[PDB]
């Protein structure tokens, strides 16, 4: 089985900039074929044969390349490219599929917007206490948030998620969850967390009281 | 145009079989060289198996985490590709892809779960706390997937809907909403979070503490 390694996994550009990306077969192979493909959708052919363009492919594209080296260039970006790359080889069986290249699109620093929620009263009755932070629309990517409970910090119990890059203003959220029982719940008095981000030498803080 | 409509997808037991079909137009199938795809968060896109056309003697191959288990098949008088999945174990678990004339169509894509885990309803929970962030908490489900919308989707800006975690055999979800701060309580705003699976359909209305 042919080994595609794509490079970069992943990268960000401004429109106008020009992006190569490579795939590199761990052994010999005739051609390579690209697919796009965008959250939420399934993958596209975008190049076949190495170097044509599927039907609707802006001329911004261009595949290149021979033997185990192959190449993805986009002349000048569009902010309708990014996306996710993917290489493959049907030289033999089976066809295989390279990791990925995650192409985002760059865009001004931003500091995140943190909102803390208590348990809701229904919740609450299910003998359930979940206290979530929202880490909203900052960039870059880059963040960690901090759990605390009466000024402690708590690990365990902390569930974690991230968004991918927002498509209107390019930046990033998470959600922070920490789920407790009722009783440990009533049982302290303030929660807080923290998210530390590039944007600022201090933690942005927000807590609630019971 | 193509079309290529899969089916068939859903929740298995581990040990289980599911079967797929796609039916496929706007091409000339008995041409078509078809292939299927699937998809997950570990191993990327793998390419599952291909069955070739009639004048090349519908021929076909397996990817070899597949072989023995799943078998691939087409109807040509009904334009349709078929894969059974049998034996099926959790990292068969992925987003199947009916692909049509090698790679060129793809079809949408249906998801099959494999897992002991049975389905479960959510729980939703009200996250209350110039502009305010509101939430809804939308725990304890499965399978995949949940709808998130605000206010039946005319809340469309604002909105954050974070990739589901799996913790303990059940998903757990969240979603925001941002509003200006004078709007909220005066004005209601409501999750409607859909899980098909369960057949569950639900308004949370987000209310002051």
């Amino acid at each position: 089985q042919v080994v595609l390694t794509q490079s970069p996994g992943i990268m960000s550009a401004s429109p106008g900039e020009k992006v190569t990306i490579t795939c590199s077969a761990s052994s010999s192979v005739s051609y390579m074929y690209w697919f796009q493909q965008k959250p939420g959708t399934s993958p596209k052919l975008w190049i076949y044969s190495t170097s044509n363009l599927a039907s609707g492919v802006p001329a911004r594209f261009r595949g290149s390349g021979s033997g185990t080296s192959y190449s993805l260039t986009i002349s000048r970006m569009e902010a309708e490219d990014a996306a996710t790359y993917y290489c493959q080889q049907r030289s033999g069986y089976p066809r295989t599929f390279g990791g990925g290249t995650k192409l985002e699109i760059k865009r001004a620093d931003a500091a995140p917007t943190v909102s803390i929620f208590p348990p809701s009263s229904e919740q609450l009755t299910s003998g359930g206490a979940s206290v979530v932070c929202f880490l909203n629309n900052f960039y870059p990517k880059d963040i960690n948030v901090k759990w605390k409970i009466d000024g402690s910090e708590r690990q365990n119990g902390v569930l974690n998620s991230w968004t991918d890059q927002d498509s209107k203003d390019s930046t990033y959220s998470m959600s922070s969850t920490l789920t407790l029982t009722k009783d440990e719940y009533e049982r302290h008095n303030s929660y807080t967390c923290e998210a530390t981000h590039k944007t600022s030498t201090s933690p942005i803080v927000k807590s609630f009281n019971r | 145009e193509v079309k290529l409509e899969e089916s068939g997808g859903g929740l298995v037991q581990p040990g289980g079989s599911m079967k797929l079909s796609c039916a496929a137009s706007g091409f000339t199938f008995s041409d078509a060289w078809m292939d299927w795809v699937r998809q997950s968060p570990e191993k990327g896109l793998e390419w599952v198996a291909e069955i070739r056309s009639k004048v090349n003697n519908h021929a076909i191959h397996y990817a070899e985490s597949v072989k023995g288990r799943f078998t691939v098949s087409r109807d040509d008088s009904k334009s349709s590709v078929y894969l059974q999945m049998n034996s099926l174990r959790a990292e068969d678990t992925g987003i199947y892809y009916c692909s049509g004339w090698s790679f060129l169509y793809w079809g949408q894509g249906t998801l099959v779960t494999v897992s002991a885990a049975k389905t479960t309803p959510p729980s939703v929970y009200p996250l209350a706390p110039s502009m305010v962030t509101l939430g809804c908490l939308v725990k304890g489900y499965f399978p995949e997937p949940v709808t998130v919308t605000w206010n039946s989707g005319s809340l469309s800006s604002g909105v954050h809907t974070f990739p589901a975690v799996l913790q303990s055999d059940l998903y757990t979800l969240s979603s925001s909403v941002t509003v200006p701060s004078s709007t909220w309580p005066s004005e209601t705003v409501t999750c409607n979070v859909a899980h098909p699976a369960s057949s569950t359909k639900v308004d949370k209305k987000i209310v002051p503490r």
